[PDB]
């Protein structure tokens, strides 16, 4: 029986090295292809290339020619992909896959047997407090009835952010956003509360964020526009 | 082997 | 010639046929072999069809595929909830006088379990304190949609912008419909130099926008 097994997730600093690994099972290791896959986090599969133990031949995909390096040990039928500079762009899922199908009497074609994936986190962020700003609503009174108000927690290291309002007296109508993780290796996320707006002028909304790594505590006061 | 790709009918790579 | 494209996303509820369509070229989909992956939560990809029609073993024959010049398409009949996952179209392309794999960008396929939901976009230009701060961030929310997948867009005025965009992935709100957000960052100006800014949000085939300005 067919199994492609892979080395588990890995979580790098940038700049270190790294050797992940395919042990295959149930055929002759030799006689066929191995390909690797990535798939970045939100995004497709996307082919990096093949490698034929038996000979080391290989095929890169342009866009992975001399970022990585397929090898294997044929003294362990273990297919492996490495970096010697690991980059945070290099964050992603990567799965080995056997290039076979057998459909006719030679050669190979499909992508028949996977491996289950092996993750790769790389970060190069240090530790940092967000920055925080308030949203301002688009103001007041209004027979749209509701106003949206919120505070954006910018540039922080690493996760997570607790977001409050009110010092936790208001939880009605809150919605705290996942964050999204910037190519600075820093996240932001958002956090936004539906009032009515008839409130804007009597009830104060403050936010009330929380980044214990860095020990970070503010306290925003979001007041309408003028 | 397995060596050769065949990528559509009647056309293969690897084929040596 | 390297590049498959897919729909980005597909639904129907159970029981129903749908159609996963893949467009190519002459270097891949035309005259070389297709294939076609199921992608399912915690596992690995699967082989669904191989050579373009054949189905892999094993593969149920609710699933088929087929191909006309560029194009290829996957049918799934009696659509089943675990059927909901990604799919993805692939061949080899001969680009580059070899044998090259190329993956299409793949298309969600959302098994309806509740009705179709539009998205709520609330857009925030930059506050004062970061313009004050030498800094400009839009943020644009998108709430309460289901299927859970839309395509951002900004637009400085009417024209398009790549530079300075993260957006997030969509993540399954308390409801069971999706969130997600995009940002925009700006120099101060930047973001005084045009008449607005838009975030236009692409969900099931049909497209909203909100716009900020600077006055």
């Amino acid at each position: 029986e067919i199994q492609l097994e892979q080395s588990g997730a890995e979580v790098k600093k940038s700049g270190e090295s790294l050797k992940i690994s395919c042990q295959t099972s149930g055929y002759s290791f030799s006689d066929y292809w191995i390909g690797w896959v990535r798939q970045m986090p939100g995004k497709g599969l996307e082919w990096m290339g093949i490698f034929y133990p038996g000979d080391s031949d290989s095929r890169y995909s342009p866009s992975f020619e001399g970022q990585v390096t397929m090898s294997a040990d044929r003294s362990t039928n273990t297919a492996h992909l490495q970096w010697s500079s690991l980059k945070p762009s290099d964050t992603a899922l990567y799965y080995c896959a056997r290039l076979g199908g057998d459909y006719e009497d030679s050669g190979a074609d499909a992508f028949d047997f996977w491996g289950q994936g092996t993750l790769v986190t790389v970060s190069s962020a240090s530790t940092k407090g967000p920055s925080v700003f308030p949203l301002a609503p688009s103001s007041k009174s209004t027979s749209g009835g509701t106003a949206a108000l919120g505070c954006l927690v910018k540039d922080y290291f690493p996760e997570p952010v607790t977001v409050s309002w009110n010092s936790g007296a208001l939880t009605s109508g809150v919605h705290t956003f996942p964050a999204v993780l910037q190519s600075s290796g820093l996240y932001s996320l958002s956090s936004v509360v539906t009032v009515p707006s008839s409130s804007l002028g009597t009830q104060t909304y403050i936010c009330n964020v929380n980044h214990k790594p860095s020990n970070t505590k503010v306290d925003k006061k979001v007041e309408p526009k003028s | 082997k397995r060596k050769r790709i065949h990528i559509g009918p009647g056309r293969a790579f690897y084929t040596t | 010639q390297s590049v498959l494209t897919q729909p980005p996303s597909a639904s129907g509820t159970p029981g129903q046929r749908i159609s996963i369509s893949c467009s190519g070229t002459s270097s891949n989909v035309e005259n070389n072999y297709v294939y076609w992956y199921q992608h399912l939560p915690g596992t690995a990809p699967k082989l669904l069809i191989y050579r373009n029609d054949h189905r892999s073993s094993g593969i149920p024959d609710r699933f088929s595929a087929s191909k006309s010049g560029t194009s290829a398409s996957l049918a799934i009949s009696g659509l089943r909830p675990e059927d909901e996952g990604d799919y993805y179209c692939a061949a080899w392309d001969d680009s580059r006088g070899g044998p090259d794999w190329v993956f299409g960008g793949g298309t969600k396929l959302t098994v309806l379990a509740q009705p179709k939901a539009a998205p709520s976009v609330t857009l925030f230009p930059p506050s004062s304190e970061e313009l004050q701060a030498n800094k400009a961030t839009l943020v644009c929310l998108i709430s309460d949609f289901y299927p859970g997948a839309v395509t951002v867009a900004w637009k400085a005025d009417s024209s398009p912008v790549k530079a300075g965009v993260e957006t997030t992935t969509p993540s399954k709100q308390s409801n069971n419909k999706y969130a997600a957000s995009s940002y925009l960052s700006l120099t101060p100006e930047q973001w005084k130099s045009h008449k607005s800014y838009s975030c236009q949000v692409t969900h099931e085939g049909s497209t909203v926008e909100k716009t900020v300005a600077p006055t």
